[PDB]
């Protein structure tokens, strides 16, 4: 049952990544 | 088995080839001094 | 009627039919907030 | 990506409907805890 | 078969017929001499089942369900030898050395691994007449050694003939006068010798090279792990090959 | 059998097929650009910038 | 003995819908705030 | 100043928007009955039908 | 078996703090939304 | 151990009405 909260905090892990990567805040010039 | 075996096979040759023809499709020109 | 005792027309009778007749299985027997499967109420059915 | 949402608003959520909503879930935890529980 | 000694190692390494026994030609007959001795007798399982309850339509009668082989080729018996002796009226046979013991593990439906140690240890088989004939038919019980020895550690590195005798990472458990009483059959490692039986029948006999080959089908217990485990029933089937002299 | 000693581990003819197609079918592309191309033309650098 | 997954169901249901509304009322402070246009703007 | 009950309204008259508005459901409810189905399976026994 | 308390300590240890840095987020985004002066403001 | 969590409720309620009361939003005219 532990391995629920394992599997959501791995997968959890990489949906922030995947926001981080490709809904990045875009670094502008001026 | 060895219909996965087909399967990649023609994958490998496919990106394989990709890579070769790619880097033979004149690469040293593509750079952004000149063309 | 063909001839066999009681003991062995009961017998005969598949232990899958037996378990339909049995009220733990009626669906209008649970509860609100008895939470999980029918298997934690009353047990794992091991034999007839 | 294309142009910026002429669609956008703005959400509001005043201090009267912070407390009617902080009170809602925490009544509606009181309930609701001891059936949870069993 | 003489096809197989044509071969060089070289040939023959990689290609998986290192794990096949060699087929008979022929349906001829030999009468064992008095000195008679099987020699290199190859014994190959090509079916496996475990026994298991199965809920088959309506009911939960006992079937041997067939299981994959995941220990790769690794399961055939060979270089049985062992002499033949002449009695009365039947023909038996009392295997003595080689190869007679092969670790296999196969897995149930459901991802249970059965290992098990396919052997004829100790065979002493008996068969109906005097001769080897396509109707043979030759049978006996064999001992099923244990499947880890007592030197075999476990996980927390018990093991019979060696290694800790408590569960050495719970130390508050061996206290009061009950101790770790409820942990002894874990740190009781026990090694256990069951019986098998394996059934063979002559099919092929081959009179010049003096070989008999033909099938079997042979049943036996699983590993218990140290007693650890209730074993299960394992059921295989395949073919055989030896030579008579 | 992967112990074996085959030519790009090709033990089915199958798979010698497939090697073939799936390089010819690049090769096929790649000679629409440059296949038509003039072999005589050189240059006297370190890199061409030929053409397309 | 009680439900081990009770726990969960009433401390984050408690929780994440009360976090949200503090989410909702924050912000909203925030962007009356922003348009005041003194202090807290920035 | 949309109330917190009329948020999902703009996207009432934004028709790309409602269309992905409505692919995140389908993604939900997908992702849903892959993952009841995979947590189904680890506490299955099929072992007495 | 494990400890049940840390099936609440890692839920809120996870979500508690998170949920404290969406709020920081979209408060910093409301803010500049209603300084913006358009139709974002109200 | 539950009864952690009902007095923990209760309590979390008693004082959201205390903040409703004491910090509530001023009524203003104009
Ligand atoms: C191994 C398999 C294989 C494959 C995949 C090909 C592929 C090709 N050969 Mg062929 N060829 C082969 C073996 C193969 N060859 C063999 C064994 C022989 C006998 C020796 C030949 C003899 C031969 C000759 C004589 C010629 C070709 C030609 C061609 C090319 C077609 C020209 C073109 O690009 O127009 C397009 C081709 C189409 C079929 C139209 C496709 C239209 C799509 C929709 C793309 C259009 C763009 C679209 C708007 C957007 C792109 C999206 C899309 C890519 C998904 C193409 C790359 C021609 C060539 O290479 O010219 C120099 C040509 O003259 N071949
Ligand atoms: C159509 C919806 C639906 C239905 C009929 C089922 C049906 C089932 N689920 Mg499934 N499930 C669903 C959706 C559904 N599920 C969803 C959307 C999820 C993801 C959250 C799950 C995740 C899930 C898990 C992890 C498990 C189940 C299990 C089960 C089985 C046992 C039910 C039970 O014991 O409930 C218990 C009773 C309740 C939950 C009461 C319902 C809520 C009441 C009505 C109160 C309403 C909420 C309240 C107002 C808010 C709380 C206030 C708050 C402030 C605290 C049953 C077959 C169990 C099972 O046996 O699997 C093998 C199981 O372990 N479900
Ligand atoms: C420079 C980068 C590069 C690399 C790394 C490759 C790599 C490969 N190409 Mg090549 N290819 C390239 C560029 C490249 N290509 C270019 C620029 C062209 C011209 C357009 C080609 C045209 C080409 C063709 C037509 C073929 C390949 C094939 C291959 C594969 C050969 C397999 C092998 O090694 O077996 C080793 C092979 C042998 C030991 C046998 C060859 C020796 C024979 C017996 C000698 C006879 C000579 C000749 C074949 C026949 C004479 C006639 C000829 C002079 C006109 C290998 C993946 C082939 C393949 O096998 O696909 C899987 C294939 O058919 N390529
Ligand atoms: C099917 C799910 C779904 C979809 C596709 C949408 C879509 C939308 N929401 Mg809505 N919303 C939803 C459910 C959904 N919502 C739920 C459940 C809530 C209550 C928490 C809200 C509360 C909400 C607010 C307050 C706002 C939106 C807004 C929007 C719009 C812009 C996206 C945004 O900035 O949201 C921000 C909101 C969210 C990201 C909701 C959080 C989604 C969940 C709770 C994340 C939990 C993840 C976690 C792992 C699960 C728990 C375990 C977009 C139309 C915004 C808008 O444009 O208003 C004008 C906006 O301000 N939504
Ligand atoms: C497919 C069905 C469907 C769809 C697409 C809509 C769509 C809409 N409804 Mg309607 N409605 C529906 C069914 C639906 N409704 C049902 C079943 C009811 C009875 C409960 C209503 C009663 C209703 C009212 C009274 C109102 C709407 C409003 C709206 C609009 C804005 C919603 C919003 O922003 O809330 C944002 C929601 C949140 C910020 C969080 C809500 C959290 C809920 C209460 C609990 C969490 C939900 C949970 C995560 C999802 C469970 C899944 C389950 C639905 C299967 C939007 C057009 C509003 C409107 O008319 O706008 C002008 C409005 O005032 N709806
Ligand atoms: C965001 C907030 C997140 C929290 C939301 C709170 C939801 C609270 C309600 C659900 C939790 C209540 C479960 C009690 C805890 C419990 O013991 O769980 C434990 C039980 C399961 O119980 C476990 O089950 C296991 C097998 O998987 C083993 O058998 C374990 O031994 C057994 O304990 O969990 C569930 O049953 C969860 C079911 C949730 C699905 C809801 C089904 C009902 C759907 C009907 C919806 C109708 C709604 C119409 C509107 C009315
Ligand atoms: C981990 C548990 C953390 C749970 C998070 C609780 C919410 C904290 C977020 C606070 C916030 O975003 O800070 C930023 C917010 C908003 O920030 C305030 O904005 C004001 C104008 O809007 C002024 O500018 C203030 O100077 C500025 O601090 O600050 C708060 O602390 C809000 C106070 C009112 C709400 C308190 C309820 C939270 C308690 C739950
Ligand atoms: C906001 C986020 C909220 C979450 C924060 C997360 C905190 C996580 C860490 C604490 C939880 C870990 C406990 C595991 C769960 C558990 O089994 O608890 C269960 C245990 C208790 O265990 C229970 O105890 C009961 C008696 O009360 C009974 O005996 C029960 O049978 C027994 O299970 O709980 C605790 O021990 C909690 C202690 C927390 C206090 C911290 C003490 C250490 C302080 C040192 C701080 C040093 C820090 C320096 C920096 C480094
Ligand atoms: C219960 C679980 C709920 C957990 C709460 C998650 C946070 C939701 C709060 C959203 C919020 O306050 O709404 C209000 C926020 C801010 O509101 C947005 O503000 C923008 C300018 O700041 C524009 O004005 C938009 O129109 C307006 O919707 O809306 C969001 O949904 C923020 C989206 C970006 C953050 C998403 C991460 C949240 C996921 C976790
Ligand atoms: C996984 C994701 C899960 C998402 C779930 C999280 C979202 C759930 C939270 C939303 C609920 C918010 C309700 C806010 C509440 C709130 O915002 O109210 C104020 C609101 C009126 O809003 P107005 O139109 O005044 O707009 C002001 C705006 O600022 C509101 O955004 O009323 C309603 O929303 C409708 C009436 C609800 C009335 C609420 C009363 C509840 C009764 C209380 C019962 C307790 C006492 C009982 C004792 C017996
Ligand atoms: C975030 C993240 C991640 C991800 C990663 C990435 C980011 C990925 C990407 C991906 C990608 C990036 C993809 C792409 C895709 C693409 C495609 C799929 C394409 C296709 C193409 C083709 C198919 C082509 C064709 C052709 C033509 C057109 C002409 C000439 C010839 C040819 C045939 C070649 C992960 C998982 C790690 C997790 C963590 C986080």
């Amino acid at each position: 049952m532990e391995a629920l909260v394992y599997t959501f905090l791995l997968i959890g892990t990489l949906m922030v990544i995947f926001f981080a990567v490709f809904f990045r805040e875009t670094p502008r010039i001026l | 088995m060895l219909t996965l075996k087909i399967l990649v096979y023609t994958t490998v040759i496919f990106f394989v080839s990709l890579f070769i023809f790619g880097f033979l499709s004149s690469d040293p020109s593509r750079n952004p001094n000149r063309k | 009627s063909e001839g066999l005792s009681e003991s062995q027309a009961w017998s005969r009778i598949p232990d899958k039919l037996a378990f339909y007749d049995y009220i733990g299985n009626n669906p209008a027997k649970g509860g609100l907030f008895r939470a999980g499967p029918m298997n934690k109420g009353d047990g794992i059915a091991e034999a007839w | 990506m294309t142009g910026p949402n002429p669609n956008k608003q703005a959400v509001e959520l005043n201090r009267t409907s912070l407390y009617w909503g902080l009170l809602l879930i925490f009544v509606l935890a009181v309930l609701f805890s001891s059936y949870f529980f069993n | 078969k003489s096809q197989i000694n044509e071969l060089s190692y070289l040939q023959v390494k990689g290609t998986g017929l290192a794990n096949r026994c060699a087929e008979v030609v022929g349906e001829d007959s030999i009468k064992p001499k008095p000195g008679a001795k099987l020699v290199d007798m190859c014994i190959e399982p090509k079916a496996w089942a475990v026994e298991e309850e199965v809920g088959k339509a309506g009911k939960t009668e006992k079937k041997f369900v067939n299981s994959k082989v995941m220990t790769r080729q690794t399961y055939t018996l060979d270089a049985i030898e062992g002499p033949i002796t002449v009695d009365g009226g039947k023909i038996t046979f009392n295997e003595k050395e080689g190869i007679d013991y092969a670790a296999t593990t196969v897995q149930l439906p459901g991802g249970e691994r059965v290992p098990f140690l396919f052997t004829v240890k100790d065979l002493v088989a008996k068969g109906n007449g005097d001769t080897f004939k396509p109707g043979f038919q030759m049978g006996g019980d064999f001992n099923t050694p244990s499947y880890r020895t007592g030197l075999f550690l476990d996980p927390k590195g018990r093991g019979g003939t060696t290694g800790y005798d408590m569960a050495v990472a719970l130390p508050a458990l061996q206290l009061g006068e009950e101790g770790d009483a409820e942990l002894f059959g874990e740190n009781n490692k026990v090694f256990d010798i069951t019986q098998g039986r394996i059934e063979m029948e002559v099919n092929k006999v081959n009179a010049e090279d003096s070989e008999i080959g033909g099938v079997f089908v042979a049943t036996q217990l699983s590993d218990t792990d140290m007693g650890s485990k209730t074993p299960k029933k394992v059921l295989t089937k395949g073919i055989f090959y030896a030579k008579v002299d | 059998t992967e112990g074996t000693n085959e030519w790009f581990g090709v033990d089915d003819l199958r798979l010698l097929a497939v090697l073939f197609l799936g390089h010819w079918a690049i090769l096929s592309l790649w000679l629409g650009s440059y296949g038509d191309s003039n072999e005589d033309e050189d240059f006297f650098g370190e890199i061409d910038y030929s053409a397309r | 003995e009680v439900q081990f997954g009770a726990y969960l169901a009433v401390l984050l249901g408690t929780f994440l819908p009360a976090l949200f509304l503090v989410n909702l009322f924050i912000q909203t402070e925030a962007r009356k705030a922003g348009k005041a246009g003194g202090q807290d703007s920035d | 100043a949309l109330p917190w009950y009329r948020v999902h309204t703009v996207v009432l008259n934004d028709p790309g928007r409602l269309i992905a508005v409505h692919l995140m459901h389908t993604a939900l409810v997908a992702g849903w009955a892959g993952s009841m189905a995979l947590y189904e399976l680890a506490v299955f026994d099929p072992s007495d039908p």
